[PDB]
RNA sequence: CCUACUUCACAAAGCGCCUUCCCCCGUAAAUGAUAUCAUCUCAACUUAGUAUUAUACCCACACCCACCCAAGAACAGGGUU
């Protein structure tokens, strides 16, 4: 019965562990955990947390390129909030739209 | 100017898109380590075993340190020297010893 | 509008200039020029990929391994062209989808293995005083795929 | 003044064998992030 | 301002009225519409007990407050102006506004517990010994209720009873 | 249970209190204060 | 990289020796950032079987500060097993009795509470004066930033600055301060 | 002194002020007038 | 999270009305498509 | 050194003979404790900065045993010291102006007539003690009914507690 | 603790003898603003106001068959010159 109750828990045990690691990535960049995933994701990458912890173990180039995105990101929206648009809507902001 | 993130340590980004506005385009060169953040590696070059009267007494003295410590202070010094508690240093019974894996597995 | 310096009269984050648009644009112009060259003459090695497939993402190199949980209806020994991929890597530049890449820049390959079923995962029901004891063995079936090559073109 | 190779270790000589060892990698041409071998048919 | 100046002078002691020079506002306020100082400078719900450029304006040379009648602050800007003084006595901010006395700090009292946002007296709190349940505990209170309509930046409010 | 009318407040059932926690009287909140305008 | 692999791993799971400074920060804003870093979860090989524990020297623990009244109402309170042996004091008694009493049971309190927290405790350094012994002074690596801001008394205020900021009121010239 | 909920001067002497955290009445001519806040 | 993702018009939870979902996950080397994904 | 106020001086290791009376000019009778001092000497030197940083210690020893009965470290330390092995040693906390050299002999006429000392030994042992020699408990009375109980210490705790206290008063040995 | 007394006697005990050292906080008072007087101060501050950052014990890593012991249930401890 243990073995069976523990598949709900080790699912959620290993996204815990995940977004402990990215926040401990993003930390040493100077950036919070909820400004990366959200900024991240209003650029339109889907990351999920696994490969995200695991480019932040192994890769952690393109983590600092990620997480130089998700500033410019935040910094745009920032601009935006100050200026409601007028001009630009910023750069790295416009999605891509599908039809 | 403007740059997102402090481009001294561990990289140096540049954040690019494309024209067509479909892939976004990051360019990361390391950043080496450069002279002069570098001290220089220290050369100890200790020799007080050479007394005048024979040469091979320094080879004789080169196994005058052994010592003998029962378990406690020998946990003691462990413990101050690793940085852990007592509790490591002990040993464990036959049950705890003999159900150990001594083949575990291996990946990469 | 002045307000003489005190603790609360300025926000506390330093002021942020974001560039001008169209200076940006430019300088996007040359470092897209600098990567897609660095493609064209062959400056990298040893590239990874992430890949959307089985409605997960494998942070996937060459060589290696994937274990996935459901049949493909594919004969091993098959090659197979791994679709959305989501994020392409080698070192000293990276290229990001959104959410996708194209089709055209990367391509990944990969090739079947291993059709297997699983080792037998119990399944077991208990309630406390209620004479209530169901039990199962599942074995779900699985496949391994082997990760040949992933190449990249300078159509940038 | 320009550096070549970059190695860890416990002690100073057994980080200086193995910088010579990173280098010496470096130098033949057999990194790890080498090109992988092309496993295909011309 | 002014000042008073006594000289004992063989048995006869003169007592004078001195006016010396007094200061005056900066030349260009922002809304000259406004009643007290701080609404003509635009620096309501701007100021916290740090901003000592700010508030030794308005004390006397031994830390003493001055009457709303000679500084013309009104009556709510004034109270918060008066709290934030006593938050920055305590917290070793100004020091050269200590008070006056003859030779009574020798006996030099208990040592430098530093503190900050001091609320009431540090002589007249007694400690929480017994904290209460989880549904009412009894919590310390940090910093002034009056200070509560000061601008927030953290997008969560002061946090003043912890 | 106690009846509908007591004499000691009756603590009031959670979804109760959410809805007299969220229908509370908001005064209306001047541009500049009134005072710190002419 | 490339990074034969004995001294690759030795490199990835190294320990690291930080130092943070007391001098006017509260006990529980240096706890937060000493806890992190204790149990190395500023790390992204973090995990709890793993070990990946770091070392945190904190100078200066006699120079802490207090928000608000606590130094007179947090109660710091222990039991002797004997009967009549209920000890309670408050933040001013403990911290005169031990100086580096207070940030200890802070960084104690925020560890979790399994059976690394003694060991992770044991390789907590804490000192009450600018002294710290030669061989910790040996190991060092990055001085961590303070939290708090110390908001620097009005003697250091470099006359430019005063200055800079603008007088307010008129004073009324018969008035005797 | 005497412990009150809620204090009031007796005489036209008493005088109230706040000392060690309390509210207290103090008077010099009745000292009968003498309140403490409890 | 996405509720942004709404203001979009894109379905909050993006494994679900998408590129990324509906798209087919493979093909044959040689060109081939894969058969339709039974979900 | 001459004496300054703040001072401390060290003591001796004595052996109790025994007792006998003593009468003073008024008539009252006290008895006194004759404490002869053997052999004694200071032994070694440890300066302030090396115990605990607050007061120097000088250690003393007692009264002359047997080498054959000694371990070897304590023979090799009064082999280098010259002097034979002593039963016990004390240590004396002094202030270091109050120190002597290790090796001098210490005599009664250390002390005059007329001072205030204080003295510590071991006091006898009596054993496994029952709870009234030890405690001065009283037990339960010896012929009104009472079945096996005449010396027992009763209750221990109370009932609510589940437990006894670390504090309690229990036999053992005295 | 056993030198007198007593139960008793190469011991143990009291009915017998010796020694026994720091506070504690509720208020009572100066100067002085908010409120140019005045006001003991959950104003900055000064006294009665803090005994303690207390000192005494105890802190020698391995001779140990055996004997004795004021040490002791066994074990442990002290002496054997
Ligand atoms: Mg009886
Ligand atoms: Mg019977
Ligand atoms: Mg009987
Ligand atoms: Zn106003
Ligand atoms: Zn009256």
């Amino acid at each position: 019965v243990k073995c069976t109750k523990a598949r709900y828990l080790k699912k959620k045990n290993m996204r815990t562990l995940w977004i402990n690691r990215i926040t401990a990535a993003s930390q040493e960049h100077g950036l919070k955990y909820p400004a990366l995933i959200g900024n991240l994701v209003k650029c339109q990458v889907e990351l999920n947390r696994k490969v995200l912890a695991d480019l932040a173990i192994y890769e952690p180039k393109t983590f600092k390129s990620l997480a130089a995105l998700a500033s410019r990101r935040r910094h745009e929206g920032f601009a935006a909030a100050l200026g409601d648009g007028k001009e630009p809507e910023g750069i790295f902001s416009r999605v891509v739209q599908y039809h | 100017t403007y740059s997102p993130l402090p481009d001294d340590y561990n990289c140096n980004v540049e954040l690019a898109l494309t024209s067509d506005g479909r892939t976004i385009v990051c360019y990361h060169p390391s950043v080496d380590i450069p002279y002069e953040h570098t001290k220089p590696i220290p050369r100890p070059d200790p020799v007080h075993n050479n007394e005048e009267t024979h040469d091979q007494v320094l080879k004789t003295r080169l196994e005058e340190k052994v010592e003998h410590l029962e378990e406690g202070p020998m946990i003691e010094q462990l413990s101050k020297m690793f940085f852990t508690t007592k509790h490591r240093w002990y040993p464990h019974g036959r049950y705890h010893r003999c159900r150990k894996n001594l083949n575990p597995p291996k990946d990469r | 509008g002045y307000v003489p310096k005190t603790s609360l009269s300025s926000p506390p984050w330093p002021e942020v200039v974001l560039p001008d648009p169209v200076e940006e644009t430019r300088h996007h112009a040359e470092v897209v020029k600098k990567v897609n060259e660095m493609i064209v003459t062959g400056q990298y090695g040893r590239l990874f990929a992430v890949v959307h497939f089985a409605s997960r993402q494998w942070k996937v190199t060459s060589e290696d391994l994937i274990l996935i949980g459901n049949e493909l209806d594919l004969a091993c020994g098959e090659r197979i062209r791994l679709e959305k991929v989501l994020l392409v890597g080698a070192d000293n530049f990276t290229l990001l989808g959104k959410p996708l890449l194209g089709k055209d820049l990367v391509r990944v390959e990969a090739t079947v293995i291993e059709k297997t079923e699983s080792w037998p995962r119990i399944i077991m029901r208990f309630r406390k005083r209620k004479n209530f004891k169901k039990k199962r063995i599942v074995t779900t079936p699985q496949t391994v795929l082997r990760i040949n090559s992933i190449e990249i073109a300078p159509c940038l | 003044k320009k550096l070549i190779a970059e190695g860890p270790g416990e002690t100073v000589l057994v980080a200086e064998e193995e910088a010579a060892r990173v280098a010496l990698r470096k130098l033949y041409g057999f990194t790890e992030n080498r090109r992988p071998w092309n496993y295909s048919k011309p | 301002f002014r000042e008073v100046v006594e000289t004992q002078e063989g048995k006869t002691t003169i007592i004078e009225g001195r006016i010396t020079a007094t200061p005056k506002e900066s030349p260009n306020p922002p809304n000259p519409s406004g009643q007290c100082p701080i609404c003509r400078w635009n620096l309501k719900h701007k100021y916290n007990y740090d901003d000592v450029l700010l508030l030794s304006q308005f004390i006397r040379p031994h830390g003493g407050m001055l009457p709303r009648k000679i500084t013309g602050l009104c009556q709510e800007e004034h109270r918060k102006i008066e709290e934030c003084v006593k938050m920055a006595h305590r917290a070793g901010l100004l020091p050269n506004h200590r008070p006056r006395l003859p030779e009574g700090v020798v006996p030099k009292s208990k040592p430098q517990l530093n503190r900050y946002l001091t609320r009431w007296a540090p002589g007249s709190v007694k400690p929480i010994y017994k904290k209460g349940p989880r549904w009412n505990r009894v919590r310390m209170p940090v910093g002034s209720p009056l200070l509560r309509d000061n601008v927030c930046y953290s997008r969560t409010p002061w946090k003043l009873y912890h | 249970g106690s009846k509908a009318v007591t004499r000691h407040r009756r603590v009031m059932h959670f979804q109760r209190q959410k809805l007299m926690a969220v229908t509370e009287y908001i005064p209306p909140k001047p541009a500049i204060h009134p005072s710190c305008l002419p | 990289s490339s990074f034969s692999r004995a001294p690759q791993q030795w490199a990835t799971f190294a320990r690291i020796w930080y130092l943070l400074d007391g001098k006017m920060q509260p006990p529980g804003k240096l706890a937060a950032m000493a806890s992190i870093r204790l149990q190395g979860l500023h790390k992204p090989v973090y995990h709890a079987l793993s070990d990946c524990g770091d070392h945190v020297v904190i100078m200066n623990t006699r120079h802490i500060a207090f928000s608000g009244n606590k130094w007179e109402q947090k109660v710091y309170s222990s039991h002797t097993g004997y009967p009549g042996g209920f000890r309670q004091v408050t933040a001013a008694q403990l911290h005169l009795r031990d100086p580096v009493a207070i940030v200890k049971l802070a960084i104690y309190g925020m560890l979790p509470k399994n059976l690394h927290r003694r060991t992770m405790m044991e390789r907590l350094h804490l000192f009450p004066d600018e002294y710290i012994p030669e061989d910790i002074l040996k190991n060092l690596v990055e001085e961590l930033p303070q939290p708090r801001k110390i908001p620097k008394r009005l003697d250091e205020y470099t006359q430019e600055e005063i200055d800079a900021f603008p007088r307010l009121w008129t004073p009324p010239e018969d008035y005797r301060l | 002194f005497k412990n009150k909920t809620v204090l009031k001067k007796r005489c036209k002497d008493c005088y109230l002020v706040k000392r060690r955290g309390r509210w207290y009445v103090y008077c010099k001519t009745h000292p009968r007038h003498k309140q403490r806040q409890m | 999270g996405g509720q942004w993702r709404l203001q979009q018009g894109l379905a909050a939870n993006p494994s679900g009305y998408g590129p990324l979902t509906e798209l087919p996950d493979w093909s044959y080397a040689d060109g081939r498509p894969a058969p339709p994904m039974k979900g | 050194h001459p004496w300054e106020p703040g001072s401390f001086r060290v003591g001796l290791i004595a052996l109790k003979l025994g007792m006998m009376p003593l009468w003073t000019k008024d008539g009252q009778k006290h008895v006194v404790t004759l404490l002869q001092v053997q052999d004694c000497h200071v032994l070694k030197y440890t300066s302030k900065e090396n115990c605990n940083g607050k007061m120097a210690t000088l250690s003393v020893g007692g009264k002359t045993v047997s080498r054959f009965r000694k371990a070897t470290s304590i023979l090799e330390f009064y082999r280098e010291l010259g002097l034979p092995p002593k039963q016990t040693v004390k240590i004396f906390n002094i202030t270091d102006n109050a120190a002597i050299k290790p090796g001098t002999p210490l005599y009664a006429a250390h002390f005059r007539p007329g001072q205030y000392v204080d003295v510590t030994a071991k006091t006898i042992g009596k054993g496994f003690q029952g709870v009234m020699k030890r405690w001065g408990f009283k037990g339960q009375p010896a012929t009104h009914g009472q079945t096996k109980t005449h010396r027992r210490p009763g209750a221990v705790a109370t009932g609510d507690i589940g437990r006894v206290w670390p504090g309690t008063k229990m036999p053992g040995k005295m």
